[PDB]
RNA sequence: CAUCGGUUUGGAGCGGCAGGAUAAUGGCGGAGGAAUGUGGCACGGCUUCUGCUGUGUGUUAUAGCCUCUGACGAUACUGCCA
RNA sequence: CGAUGAUUUUUGCCCUGCACAUUUUAGAUGGAUACGAAUAAGACUUUUUAGUCGCUGGACCAUAGCAGGCUGGCAACGGUGCGCUUAGCGGAAAGGCUUUGUGCGCUUGCCGGCGGAUAGCAAUGUCAACAUGCGCGGGGAUAAAUCCUUUGCAUACGACUUAG
């Protein structure tokens, strides 16, 4: 066959989940320019904003159409459950796991450090074998 | 202006199979392979089918979207040249000196050898291209052919045989001798 | 941000002045700073424009004796010294000691051929300019206006990518043993309390 | 066991300067990991040791200081002002000072 | 600018002879009430026999945008001063608010014409309903159905000056 | 104002500075480039410079009015008894340009050649290459390994030669050695050609075919401190200028207000090296030769 | 080091109050309308109709949107807090 | 900037294992942590259709013990430091990267016993790599250059080519 290798861009399109501020969850709802995008979403302010401030994850909202108000794009949101969908993708496990980092005490890190080493101890016992 | 998308759809006839990655074309039909490089233009391809496939300029301004159809182009000319071949036919025009012209090989090398060329004792030699085939017209009189699978490749080295045939230091509306290109066409006629 | 003993930069794919412009100011804050691969840094605009931008430079010597002149060195390191230096206050005790902090090379020779080369994004050719911008390599321009080891150097770096290949291949066949031994010490209960730690 | 380090690295970068004029009064400090006033305001306050070797020994010892404290901020990227005892002579342009933990407010 | 749109009422000073003289209303874009209220008198004076000094502001409001989280494509009807002459001129914005399409012309004018802000007279802002009002193709572009596209070669803005991997651009 | 009437400058500027040679014996500059196809072969001989001489030869130039008829011409003989291979030199190809290797000698050097190596040769106790002719001992491993070396890192492979300078009449003892670099074959033919040749004597006949056309380098005669006149050719002055006449009248304009390198000035002359091309070779005798 | 007084630079500062179209929006309700027309329906090209899809029709259906509006409720912005 | 020859029979020189004391530092204070290439692209799995990763190093390694002391036990047969030792690779400035066996330690993988005070509420509160000298110990080698006379392939004088 012909075999062409295509691109797996992410596409500017209403529907599209993006993060907002690298905290939250909005959607692309109508596209304004090449450089502006309207955007909504349940926990932010339906506002107009430039697609240089935001970035677009994998994740599209299905069918959702151009223009739709804060309560449309609310309900569709909750019954697609984009939340979870994105709550269970590594991008969202990293973001979390660097704030629960970022949340140690000192004597949390020192019991990190004791727990490293008899992991480490456990894993050169395994390799030294294997 | 930056025109959003323009899009141009390549058609791939029955037995040829196009193959491309990362900007790098491999055409492959009946009479061999071509490949090309397109690494200089910033273009995306999508196969829509096994007969089609698109070539798209996101976002181009007016130069960047110019340089889409002379992709599709070169890829068409690819296409036709591994399932058709290329043709050039050259005819040799002189008032008074005939022009010899000999296909010979110095050095493992194949040569066009211009003789005679307005009376000159100068012998002009043309290295002839990987790929591309000469020939000596039996059907006519004074007449070379240039074939083979690359249309870039046979017509330079018909443009090098018609350009080292310049005539200097007269009226070459008088002076009309040279070897021209005559026809262009395909070995494979339709 | 931290400050690094000595920070080696792989010149490939750099901009000339910005990465010019960022090791100066490096080097006078008391960094010490090596860049290897000079010879694949690039300049923006045309091939034919930055040679005619070097032969402008060549036309310039003393009248009177050329030998007290300006210096053309042809080098690619030295194309970029000379950037670098022009943004030295080098004529103090205080940048000749700036100057002294700096290594500028063809290629990777040793020993940073076995040490970690970084990259400077505010200085990075593919995310600098437009994507459809013409740019030089400075291993072309040099080799066009006199630098005579362009084909030395590149002998040498084909051998030294093949002995760091090998080096990789190797690399990466140990962190596929030791993942595979991680996996088996997990969901043990050293490994359990890591994860609630974010470990 | 191998760290032993209770201060921030820092750097003597600067005096405080016009194009053409400078005022040795105040040094322009490189704080290690600060890259904005929001960071660097953690440190007004700390002081600031510049620890030098000097041939004389005083009292058995070759290593003597100059002390100081952060002022304020300077600019957008986290370098700070510092006002030190005696001012930093300006060889030291680049050299690693001491930043201390400690007037501490944690 | 950063502007506002400013609805500013005026009239001529009250005579014996006309103790009610008319009432004239303008939309100004403007970054504040002063400009607001030296605008207006800008162009009465182009319009009408009044000065400041003979002329009384009677009102100065903010109108605020109707549906400011809808997208709207606005023409815009200029007159503004080249380095030669004085030219009518016609153009087409997409935005939310009328007044953020205002600073966009400002902005386009001053990139495609030179031409500054003293130089461009705001003769019209109107919100183009129908599609079949959108002359301009570089905004009609926009008004195709199910509108896709890439946003091809991205860049990634890095807190740190080294970084130790290779770059990347994919999105 | 512009020259009044137009003339070529005097003397050449490709040639500067007109300074003493730093060496007497001149070096080769570059060799011939190194084709593989060929045999390993030397490219260069050492010789001495004995004097000239007439000959008379049939001329072989159709199309001349000399053509098939006699012309006297002047010759060069140039005295070159055998050279002795002493020692190999390995080059490495580096960014920096070549650089030697390693310098493997022969076990037994002539006198002539250790002379070269002192400058009070009669005053000393002679201990040049002793323990290097030690390290000969018996398996000669120390040898091989930086053979081995050169065979394994070296582009560029140059053999040591000396003359044998007490086959000539001169008073001088001290040999010349020069390099002399190895040009076809691989590098490990070259390196074991080289070691063959240990402590031999190679002869012109190896080197250089009668009809050839070759390169000569060598350092000129030296004339000493010389003026303009001579030194580079410039127009003697009137008979009735005052200070002398041997001079360049003007020496420079007004600006730049430096005198510039270009201009002619008093300085040694002679003494230069050069590298002379296309000598035709009529000759090359035999020492046995009786005729 | 602490506390004070004078001067001064800050905080992802926090709270209360006022004004405006007694913000404009949004959400909820009602009425009307259209298309870059959702479902459906009627023809098609590739699909074992596997976000299939295209063109017509028409007006909420198996998506929605726009305009006007009714009663509430906020926020932005600008001020004030002895 | 490189290769190479010879390096004082003087108590002088070289190499090396220590031990002590000194001078200096453009500025140690856990670790310079090694593919290459593209960027309108990379990398996994099936299938080349599709899904997944990145969206920064706030990472990775190391990190507990009088600046890290003295002792005991358990579990493992691992980790690590040093000393010999085996083999291989690296010439671009290789002067480094691996590797075999062995011995002596330590081990925080887990559980114990004893010690630190008073430097007084902070004062760098002194802990490093490079160099040199000096004492020992073990090996090792045993020159030239200049002036002077001479030469004339050189030359104003220096310098140069020769010879002694
Ligand atoms: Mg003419
Ligand atoms: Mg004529
Ligand atoms: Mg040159
Ligand atoms: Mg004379
Ligand atoms: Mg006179
Ligand atoms: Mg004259
Ligand atoms: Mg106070
Ligand atoms: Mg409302
Ligand atoms: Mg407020």
């Amino acid at each position: 066959s012909s075999t062409v290798k295509a691109a797996n861009w992410r596409f500017v399109e209403v529907g599209r989940v993006v993060l907002v501020d690298n905290k939250e969850l909005a959607t692309i709802v109508e596209i304004i320019d090449q450089k502006r995008v309207l955007i909504d979403g349940p926990k932010i302010q339906r506002q107009a904003i430039a697609l240089a401030k935001i970035v677009l994850t994998p994740i599209v909202l299905p069918n959702l159409p151009r223009g739709s108000r804060t309560a449309t794009v609310t309900k569709k949101w909750a019954a697609a459950d984009i939340d979870a969908k994105w709550a269970a993708s590594g991008w969202a496990k990293k973001l979390a796991n660097k704030e629960r980092r970022s949340q140690l005490s000192d004597f949390e890190r020192f019991q990190v450090m004791v727990l490293k080493k008899q992991r480490r101890f456990a894993t050169k016992k395994a390799l030294v074998k294997a | 202006m930056k025109y959003i998308q323009t899009d141009q759809i390549l058609d791939i006839p029955e037995g040829v199979t196009v193959d491309i990655k990362a900007r790098v074309v491999k055409v492959t039909g009946p009479r061999g392979e071509l490949t090309k490089d397109l690494k200089h233009i910033d273009v995306t391809f999508n196969k829509i089918n096994n007969r089609a496939i698109k070539i798209t300029v996101h976002n181009g301004d007016r130069k960047h979207v110019a340089a889409l159809r002379t992709v599709k182009s070169l890829i068409a000319n690819l296409i036709t040249g591994v399932t058709k071949g290329y043709k050039y036919k050259m005819r040799f025009v002189y008032a008074h000196f005939p022009i010899n012209v000999n296909i010979i090989k110095k050095d493992g090398q194949d040569y066009v050898e211009i003789r005679n060329f307005l009376g000159e004792k100068r012998v002009r030699e043309v290295k002839i291209h990987e790929g591309v085939t000469m020939e000596i017209s039996s059907t006519q009189k004074d007449e070379l052919i240039v074939s083979g699978n690359s249309l870039e490749a046979v017509s330079q080295n018909a443009a090098d045989i018609q350009q080292i045939c310049r005539v200097r230091n007269k009226d070459i509306r008088k002076f009309l001798d040279g070897i021209y290109v005559s026809e262009r066409g395909t070995i494979v006629e339709e | 941000s931290s400050f690094e003993k000595v920070v080696v930069i792989d010149g490939k794919g750099h901009l000339l002045g910005r990465l010019a412009s960022i090791v100066s100011k490096q080097i006078l804050n008391g960094q010490k700073v090596v860049v290897v691969r000079c010879e694949e840094l690039n300049i923006s605009g045309e091939f034919f424009r930055n040679k005619l931008k070097y032969h402008d430079y060549l036309r310039k010597a003393t009248r009177y004796n050329k030998k007290k002149g300006p210096f053309h060195f042809r080098a690619p390191s030295r194309i970029l010294y000379k950037a670098i230096r022009g943004m030295i206050p080098h004529k103090t005790a205080r940048g000749k000691a700036a100057l002294e902090r700096l290594k500028v090379f063809e290629g990777v020779p040793p020993p940073y051929d076995k040490k970690k080369r970084v990259v400077v994004p505010q200085a990075l050719r593919v995310l600098r300019l437009k994507p459809g911008r013409k740019y030089t390599t400075v291993g072309k321009l040099s080799s066009a206006v006199g630098w005579k080891y362009e084909s030395v150097v590149e002998k040498l770096e084909e051998k030294r990518k093949v002995q760091s290949a090998e080096y990789y291949a190797k690399k990466k066949a140990l962190t596929k043993k030791l993942n595979a031994a991680k996996a088996s010490t997990a969901e043990s209960e050293a490994a359990q309390k890591l994860a609630a730690f974010g470990y | 066991a191998e760290s032993h380090r209770l201060y921030v690295k820092g750097k003597h970068i600067s005096y405080q300067r016009s194009k053409s004029v400078t005022n040795p009064n105040v040094s322009l400090i490189q704080i290690e990991g600060v890259a904005s006033p929001k960071d660097a305001k953690f440190y007004l306050g700390k002081r600031i040791a510049y620890v030098y070797r000097a041939p004389k020994e005083i009292r058995g010892s070759k290593i003597r200081v100059i002390w100081g404290k952060v002022t304020r901020t300077h600019g957008n990227n986290g370098l700070v002002r510092a006002n030190f005892k005696k001012n930093l002579p300006p060889k030291t342009f680049g050299a690693s000072v001491r930043i201390m933990l400690y007037p501490s407010n944690i | 600018s950063r502007l506002n749109e400013y609805q500013v009422i005026g009239r001529n000073l009250p005579t014996e002879s006309v103790p009610e003289p008319k009432l004239f209303r303008m939309r100004i874009f403007a970054p504040n009430t002063v400009v607001a209220k030296s605008r207006y008198w800008y162009f009465l004076q182009k319009l009408h026999k009044v000065k400041k000094a003979s002329g009384e502001i009677v009102s100065v409001n903010i109108i605020s945008e109707a549906k400011p989280t809808k997208v709207k494509t606005f023409g815009i009807w200029l007159r503004y001063e080249s380095r030669s002459g004085i030219h009518n001129m016609y153009k087409e914005y997409r935005d939310v608010t009328r007044v953020g399409a205002v600073e966009t012309m400002y902005q386009d004018l001053a990139a495609r014409h030179r031409a500054r802000f003293r130089s461009i007279h705001i003769l019209k802002v109107v919100e183009l309903e129908k599609t079949d009002d959108v002359k301009r193709q570089y905004v009609k572009q926009f008004l195709t159905k199910d509108l896709k596209f890439p946003l091809p070669h991205r860049v990634q803005k890095s807190k740190k000056l080294f970084q130790a991997t290779a770059p990347t651009t994919f999105y | 104002s512009h020259r009044k009437y137009e003339a070529p400058r005097h003397g050449s500027l490709g040639f500067l500075p007109r300074k003493r040679a730093a060496k007497q014996r001149g070096r080769v500059k570059s060799f011939p480039k190194d084709v593989k196809s060929k045999p390993v072969a030397l490219t260069a001989f050492l010789g001495y410079k004995a004097g000239m001489t007439t000959i008379v030869r049939d001329l072989d130039r159709p199309g001349s009015k000399m053509h098939k008829r006699e012309v006297v011409e002047a010759a060069t003989v140039v005295d070159t008894p055998p050279m002795v291979v002493v020692g190999v030199v390995g080059y490495v190809e580096t960014p920096r340009g070549l650089r030697s290797l390693t310098t493997v000698w022969a076990e037994h050097l002539s006198e002539e050649v250790r002379r070269r190596f002192y400058k009070n040769w009669y005053k000393s106790k002679k201990k040049a290459f002793t323990k290097y002719s030690g390290k000969y001992a018996t398996d000669a491993k120390q040898v091989e390994t930086e053979l081995a070396r050169i065979k394994k890192y070296a582009s560029v492979v140059r053999v040591l030669a000396h003359t044998q300078i007490k086959k000539t009449p001169l008073s001088q003892k001290k040999a010349h050695l020069a390099e002399i670099q190895i040009n076809g074959g691989s590098v490990s033919d070259k390196v074991d050609w080289a070691k063959e040749h240990f402590e031999k004597e190679v002869s012109v006949d190896s080197v250089f075919e009668q009809d050839e056309m070759i390169d000569v380098i060598a350092v000129t005669k030296g004339h000493g401190f010389e003026g303009v006149t001579h030194r580079w050719g410039t127009k003697k002055l009137p008979r009735k200028t005052h200070r002398g006449l041997r001079k360049v009248a003007c020496i420079g304009a007004w600006h730049p207000a430096n005198v510039n390198w270009t201009v002619a000035r008093a300085g040694q002359n002679g003494y230069h090296h050069r590298t002379s091309i296309n000598h035709k070779v009529y000759r090359v005798g035999k020492g046995t030769d009786e005729a």
